[PDB]
């Protein structure tokens, strides 16, 4: 459903966002939390997201689109405007949706929100998950909304699976560069690059990673290949990153100097 | 929740009955909910609107399914989305939509009545915007999956008079069967291109006689009164005919219920010459290309489009009508 339609879909036309328009929108939150503190939360709620779909045994799809429209709503709102571990699970309940998964029962979304901060992030959460189903729908309207509506999300897994097709070395570079395309989503690409473009540049580093020589084939492509180097280098920057850090060890702390919500007057 | 960011938004936030006028102007109830015929409370407009406050509270299967697709889709012959209204307050969701005046159930019915007691190619055109459209989504991968004459609307006088809207994107899946295909009869377990084709065709049967092809009186996925009304009007599928009926799931309960010589002398032939379609016609063998019981041997969208009988006169127009005075009376309101 929507499959060839990216250059006319409302994930190219709108949701495609402007690097410095980003940056601009994100100092709001850069008073609160450093550059890095930002890039390190961003990191954590896309594997809190990945451990709830998990637990829903959700098709990795399903948590992708969840992924993007957590990042989305992030990108244009601010951390204290809604609780992202209210967010969260709640993305992942409308992705379920969208995707033709099912709608997840009240008791099951909030026990597996429950069950996978409790025992796989005590690490950053010593309480239990405080949300009830009634927050959940009530952040759905509010989710639903502050993205335009627009819910078909365009991942890279699908032209990734084409390209290594045509390659024909699906045996020996579809698991790696599958796994990269995972690693994308600790980081801004979905919100800058085209899927397609996102698959290239996994597909790239796997080559890269198992010495597959594929100059040929990358050069027979009509691509842009400076926003492919560009992707690549987000990419190789991302596994620095992740060697240097911790999020067992720092992330109680950077999610205690995050900004909270005003409450009502009183 | 932040309170500053819940006090601005709430401010911002547009209220379906803020912005328009539609209290007892219902033109429509069913599964998807409350149609209305809307008019703008500013007035900078004077234009009819289409406004469907969505069945249920909350974003349900159909409400996303809807939602998230019309959303995506632009054609001049698929219904055309404006605005979302998220009603917090009471959990509803309402669409805005421009107004078609007309819809296939009516003009339909309006015939019906008029034999009781179509220009030149109205019928081919209305066929041509109907393939046209599900042709688009089609290609897009998107299913109907509930084709039917009362979502398939026709804009009345305007920018876009006689144009064809397909309605209704909202059937999501995980007492009239009329317009199901016969695999779906049988217990088929997925929505396929070919369910639509086969819907196609039960209405270019229905606009070219005025009785629905398949009219049937009223949970089991097995409808034994509707497949005796289809086998009545197509006849017994011969094995070579749909080799894979064999593969279905309800094949044993047809074979069980049935029996082929029961529909003997039964053919989409004798049953258009009765209803006065010429059997050698090309709008004959364009709609039997449609109506095929297996819906591997049936026909795309795509084909169907470049069948001769769009080609023969008259040429489909742009415009249904074509220019004469729209006889069928504007659509009549409801009371909830
Ligand atoms: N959704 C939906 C839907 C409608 C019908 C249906 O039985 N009908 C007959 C009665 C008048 C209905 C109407 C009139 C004008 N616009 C729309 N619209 C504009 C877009 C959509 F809301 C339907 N509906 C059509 C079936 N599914």
């Amino acid at each position: 459903a929507m499959a060839g339609n990216f250059w006319q879909s409302s994930h190219y036309l709108q949701w495609i966002l402007d690097k410095q328009d980003l940056l601009k929108e994100r100092q709001k939150d850069l008073k609160f939390l450093s550059e890095e503190e930002y890039w390190k939360l961003q990191i954590f709620f896309t594997n809190v997201i990945q451990a709830l779909g998990e637990h829903l045994k959700l098709r990795q799809q399903v948590i992708a689109t969840a992924t993007v429209y957590f990042k989305r709503f992030y990108a244009r709102y601010s951390l204290k405007s809604i609780d992202p571990v209210l967010m969260a699970p709640t993305c992942v309940f409308l992705a379920s949706k969208v995707e033709e998964f099912g709608v997840v029962s009240n008791t099951r979304l909030i026990a597996a929100a429950t069950s996978v901060l409790k025992t796989r992030f005590s690490y950053a959460f010593p309480k239990e998950f405080p949300y009830r189903m009634n927050h959940i729908l009530e952040c759905e309207f509010y989710l639903l909304e502050l993205m335009d509506c627009c819910l078909i999300v365009y991942h890279p897994y699908r032209p990734l699976l084409q390209y290594v097709q045509d390659m024909g070395q699906e045996d020996m570079l579809l698991p790696l560069a599958w796994r990269i395309v995972n690693d994308t989503y600790r980081t801004d690409l979905c919100l800058l690059y085209p899927p397609f473009m996102i698959a290239l540049a996994c597909l790239h580093v796997a080559c890269v990673v198992q010495q597959k020589d594929a100059r040929q084939w990358f050069a027979e492509l009509s691509v842009d290949m400076e926003k492919i180097l560009e992707i690549i280098r987000v990419i190789l920057k991302l596994y620095e990153q992740w060697k240097n850090f911790d999020e067992r060890k720092e992330m109680a702390t950077i999610l205690s100097k995050m900004p909270k919500p005003k409450p009502p007057p009183n | 929740m932040d309170y500053d960011f819940k006090v601005k938004l709430s401010s911002e936030r547009e209220r379906v009955e803020d912005l328009f006028e539609y209290e007892g102007c219902k033109v429509g109830r069913g599964t998807y909910g409350h149609v209305y015929k809307a008019k703008r409370k500013d007035g900078k407009d004077d234009k009819d609107y289409a406004l469907k406050q969505i069945e249920g509270t909350g974003i349900s299967m159909s409400a996303c399914r809807e939602i998230a697709l019309l959303r995506e889709l632009k054609h001049p012959n698929v219904i055309s989305l404006q605005k979302v209204f998220l009603s917090h307050a009471d959990r509803k969701v309402w669409l805005l939509f421009d107004y078609a005046e007309h819809d296939l159930w009516h003009i339909i019915k309006f015939h019906r009545a008029s034999k009781a007691n179509l220009p030149r190619g109205m019928v081919k055109s209305l066929l041509y915007q109907i393939l046209d459209g599900i042709h688009y989504l089609h290609a897009n991968w998107v299913l109907h999956r509930d084709l039917k004459p009362a979502n398939i609307l026709v804009m009345g006088e305007g920018p876009e008079r006689g144009r064809v809207k397909i309605a209704d994107m909202g059937f999501a899946r995980l007492v009239t069967f009329w317009y199901r295909a016969p695999e779906l009869l049988l217990g088929a377990r997925h929505y396929t291109k070919a369910i639509d084709i086969w819907a196609i065709g039960c209405i270019f049967a229905e606009l070219l006689t005025s009785e629905p092809i398949f009219h049937c009186r009223q949970s089991n996925p097995y409808h034994h009164d509707q497949l005796d009304r289809i086998f009545n009007v197509m006849g017994f599928p011969a094995d070579k005919d749909w080799e894979d009926i064999k593969k279905m799931p309800e094949h044993s309960t047809l074979m069980k219920d049935f029996r082929r010589n029961t529909y003997t002398n039964c053919s989409l032939i004798k049953y258009m010459e009765k209803h006065k379609v010429k059997p050698d016609s090309k709008a004959f063998h364009l709609l039997q290309k449609l109506l095929t019981m297996d819906p591997i041997k049936r026909i795309t969208s795509e084909q169907a489009m470049q069948d001769p009988y769009f080609l023969e006169d008259p040429l489909p127009t742009s415009d249904v009508f074509a220019g004469c005075q729209i006889p069928y009376p504007k659509r009549e309101f409801l009371t909830e």
